[PDB]
């Protein structure tokens, strides 16, 4: 039941802000965490925010402390990452994934296509 | 303030026996009612048994009917509490509590004073002293960033033991495991040092332990090979 | 239409006589019986009694004549006696409305207000203070000739004057101020007597678990029963304790289900049913007598709140229209008076609500019927 | 008896934020209900009694409510000594007392993945017998890790036990063990060892393997 889709993707300038959405219809969005990465110029994929169950809270990374946000917005399955501030060094190929297991052990099992952010 | 100390025992065999005694400062017992509270090894917290001097009711828990008896002596202001055909299942820190009589407030702020806590283990082993084992660095992988070595400790029954390194000397980057009772009794623990890969030839490493209640103080090198 | 005002204050006139007189021995019985409000019904009844032994000479005059029969300045001494009888009515039954309010609400500020010798001088005041107000016209015979045509007095539709300011500033306060007090007078009315009933459910409702426990201990088959409903009946008894003497009744009673307790916990049957029976006495002599006044004391304060939308009921329905209508023909005149279309139309609308609102002279005996009756 | 239900079992909050936890009954009791607070090594001290009641002695921003088989307990502000456990409890009558199961509150910081180490057998636990192996994460937070040792590519169950350091005081991390001992003859029988490890903050599983 792979249903993850990504709706974003611009060259916005230095400043500004890119909204981005992940949406999914597997309809279990309301009992597992979600997960967002990137691929930066150098070539390895890096974790950027977290979201669990509600309640459990949203965790960070060190290059978007302060700078992401991340929204469970449970009402139509769409979870959702805001982007305050960015810069050349932020130009990356993000991607979404799933969390499997409900202890948070973290073996992902589906994953995302990708969309390019060519920002500024 | 009053106070509670909880004067009992530790360390009895599978199917011995024990008695605890629950002294109490200040308060008299013939005005207040006495109970046990034990808290099992990272556990929650249990009710045990309760007395009332006064009008001499007594009610027990469901687990400890039958092996357990609670007494509060008048004369001696101290409540009691024998132990009788003990498990394994018993292990753990036996706290006595305090509670009020009905007439007003006293009843309704419940456990106000507790004691300190005494510990019981019901084992059927004996003093044994540890055996020290290296870690040894691996040359191969974990190469040219940070290395890190160990000192293995295990089969010592008494949980008491204490480790250091470079004859304590060296405290950046060492993390030491609790002990875990592993089957057929006996414990088990270790440590990790973390240092810098060009430093692993230049300068040596020792672990030094020790156990008190079997007197073994025990010391490896964790030279590379 | 010459039929309106000669049957409507023939129906004034009349029955009017005798129920106004009977509200005042009634409301007399009251004062003598250590009331607040009879001081009050003497007030209204007094005004009442005026107003419609004013009313037969114009009910003479307009069914025969059409030119004012008796002196062109007689009619002057006649329009004073209705403007105080309306305002009075209002400002008294503004006055019942709150006084009633405060009681039911604040007992504690209610106290020294249930004073007689406060209402009194209260009503006293307010009439001093209408007396001063309405006064303003008889100083001045010219502020008389301003707007009463040379005969058949019926203002002029020329309302050229200060007229526009007086009728507006009599619209905003004479109207609508009372209003709104006791709308807020009968809305916290509601919500205190909305609160009491829910607070009365839940001691019902730990009275029926009490009950019942005890029906079921009644028979009690074996030791497990007994203590079973007891916690529930421990439950209940401290959560009434909590809802509310009677707080040593309540004592007594957690003292012997305790005891009960403690009894069939040692390991016996018969016991435990010993003290269930002892319950029986301290349960029906001492918690009843609370029950029971809480029980009789919720039905005042209903009295009290249909009294207060009664009352707005009929502040509502007596004086609307005509304060209304002078509104808007103050409003009217206010802007472009061009056009006198409006003043067409209304003519006769405001003549009809003018004539229309002196039903406070039937209205305010009936009102002594929903408080101690007697009088009709 | 009746029970009683904690809903949080852990929670991950910083300084200066506001924390939540309702324990739930069974029966419908009166506002007989106390809230606790143990730290490691220590007895429970009492907070609030009678549903919400403060204690004599203690900081005023603590607070209750009661809403009927529903009790919650609020804190306006973490101060850094308010990291520790809490207990709920009813005391309806002597003989008819239960706990809550507890609550542990620790801190919050930023994603950081584990580093994995691996330490061959030792020559004189080869000569003597129970042959052991040691896989170490280093350094990750949160404390959701799950280690699944592999000889031959095959996993295993049993013959493995587990201990994790507290937060260290300096940055709030953790640190876990993983001990696979096996007899003599059926560790000589084998050829690979490997060890998997997971975690949130990865991407990929990462593997560290050795060779006799
Ligand atoms: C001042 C208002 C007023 N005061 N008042 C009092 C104190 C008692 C009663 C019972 N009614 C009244 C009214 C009402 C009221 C109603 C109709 C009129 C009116 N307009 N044209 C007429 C014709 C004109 C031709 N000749 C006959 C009369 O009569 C005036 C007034």
């Amino acid at each position: 039941q792979v249903q993850l889709q990504e709706s974003g993707g611009g060259l916005v300038q230095p400043g500004g802000s890119l909204r981005l959405s992940c949406a999914a219809s597997g309809r279990t969005i309301s009992r597992y965490a979600m997960s967002w990465f990137r691929q930066a110029p150098g070539k390895e994929r890096e974790f950027v925010a977290v979201a669990r169950r509600s309640g459990d809270g949203a965790f960070y990374a060190d290059s978007v402390q302060g700078r992401f946000t991340v929204s469970r917005d449970d009402a139509k399955n769409t979870v959702y990452l805001q982007m305050n501030s960015l810069k050349p060094e932020d130009t990356a190929v993000y991607y979404c994934a799933i969390d499997s297991d409900t202890f948070y052990s973290g073996s992902y099992d589906y994953w995302g296509q990708g969309t390019q952010v060519t920002v500024s | 303030e009053v106070q509670l100390v909880e004067s009992g025992g530790g360390l009895v065999q599978p199917g011995g026996s024990l008695r605890l005694s629950c002294a109490a400062s200040g308060f008299n017992v013939v005005d207040f009612s006495l109970h046990w509270v034990r808290q099992a090894p990272g556990k929650g917290l249990e009710w045990v048994a309760y007395i009332s001097s006064s009008s001499g009711s007594t009610s027990y828990a469901d687990s400890v009917k039958g092996r357990f008896t609670i007494s509060a002596d008048t004369s001696k202001n101290t409540a009691y509490l024998q132990m009788n055909s003990l498990r394994a299942e018993d292990t753990a820190v036996y706290y006595c509590a305090r509670w009020g009589y009905w007439p007003g407030e006293p009843w309704w702020k419940a456990f106000d004073y507790w004691g300190q806590g005494t510990l019981v283990t019901v084992s059927s082993a004996s003093t044994k002293g540890p055996s020290v084992f290296p870690l040894a660095p691996s040359s191969k992988s974990t190469s040219g960033g940070t290395a890190a070595l160990g000192c293995l400790v295990k089969d010592y029954f008494p949980e008491p033991v204490t480790v250091s390194w470079n004859s304590g000397a060296l405290t950046s980057g060492v993390h030491t495991f609790p002990a875990v009772l592993q089957s057929s009794g006996l414990y088990s623990l270790s440590s990790v040092v973390t240092v810098p890969s060009s430093s692993l030839g230049t300068q040596t490493y020792i672990c030094n332990v020790n156990h008190k209640p079997s007197n073994t103080k025990v010391d490896k090198k964790v030279e590379p090979k | 239409d010459h039929l309106f005002p000669p049957s409507l204050y023939i129906f004034v006139i009349g029955v009017g006589l005798p129920t106004n007189c009977l509200a005042l021995w009634a409301a007399y019985r009251q004062v003598q019986q250590r009331n607040e409000l009879g001081v009050y019904l003497m007030n209204l009844s007094i005004a009442n009694l005026l107003y419609i032994c004013t009313l037969p000479l114009w009910v003479d005059y307009f069914l025969h004549h059409d030119n004012w029969i008796h002196g062109p300045g007689s009619c002057k001494l006649f329009g004073f006696i209705f403007y105080t009888n309306i305002y009075i009515s209002i400002a008294f039954l503004c006055c019942i409305s709150v006084d009633r309010y405060l009681a039911v609400a604040h007992p504690l500020r209610f106290a020294r207000l249930r004073r007689v010798k406060t209402a009194v001088a209260v009503s006293s005041v307010v009439w001093a203070t209408e007396l001063g107000a309405n006064s303003a016209p008889l100083f001045h015979d010219e502020l008389f000739r301003d707007r009463y045509n040379h005969t058949f007095c019926f203002e002029k539709f020329p309302m050229e004057g200060w007229v526009a300011w007086m009728n507006l500033y009599r619209v905003f306060v004479g109207f609508l101020f009372p209003w709104a007090l006791m709308l807020l007078s009968y809305r916290g009315i509601l919500r205190a007597v909305r609160g009491a009933r829910r607070q009365l459910a839940d001691l019902e409702d730990n009275w029926e678990t009490l009950n019942d426990n005890l029906k079921v201990i009644e028979k009690a088959d074996n030791a497990a029963q007994v203590k079973d409903a007891l916690t529930k009946m421990r439950a209940a008894a401290l959560d009434a304790q909590k809802a509310t003497d009677f707080r040593h009744g309540f004592d007594i009673l957690v003292g012997q289900i305790d005891d009960a307790l403690k009894l069939a916990n040692e390991g016996k049957v018969k016991e435990a049913q010993a003290a269930a029976e002892q319950l029986k006495t301290t349960r029906n002599a001492y918690i009843q007598k609370y029950l029971e006044r809480a029980r009789s004391t919720l039905q005042e304060k209903a009295k009290i709140k249909r009294l207060a939308l009664s009352l707005i009921a009929i502040v509502l329905v007596c004086f609307a229209p005509y304060h209304v209508l002078l509104l808007s023909r103050s409003a009217i005149y206010l802007g472009r008076p061009w056009d006198c279309g409006f003043e067409e139309r209304v003519f006769s609308a405001y003549h009809s609500s003018l004539a229309f609102t002196s039903l406070n002279c039937v209205a305010d005996p009936i009102l002594y019927c929903l408080v101690n009756e007697g009088a009709r | 008896d009746i029970q009683m239900t904690q809903s949080p079992s852990s929670l991950s909050a910083s300084v200066g934020d506001r924390v939540t936890i309702t324990c739930r009954a069974s029966q419908s009791v009166s506002s007989a209900v106390a809230w606790y607070q143990q730290k490691p090594g220590k007895a429970p001290k009492l907070l609030i009694y009678s549903a919400s009641s403060l204690y004599s002695g203690v900081p005023s921003r603590f607070s209750g409510s009661r809403s009927g088989t529903d009790f919650t307990l609020t804190i306006s502000s973490l101060q850094p000594e308010d990291f520790a456990t809490y207990y709920c409890q009813q005391y309806l009558y002597y003989s008819l007392v239960t706990f809550g199961q507890g609550t542990k509150v620790e801190i919050k910081r930023t994603v950081a993945a584990p580093s994995v180490f691996i330490f061959p057998p030792s020559d004189s636990q080869l000569k003597s017998g129970t042959a052991s192996v040691v896989c170490l994460l280093n350094n990750f937070y949160p404390r959701e890790a799950k280690v699944q040792w592999k000889v031959d590519n095959a996993l295993q169950s049993g013959n493995s036990q587990e201990s994790v350091t507290e937060q260290d005081s300096k940055d709030s991390t953790y640190s876990l063990s993983s001990t696979l001992t096996l007899s003599k003859a059926d560790y000589e029988k084998h050829k690979v060892y490997a060890c998997e490890v997971t975690h949130q903050g990865l991407s990929s599983p990462v593997t560290k393997s050795f060779n006799r």
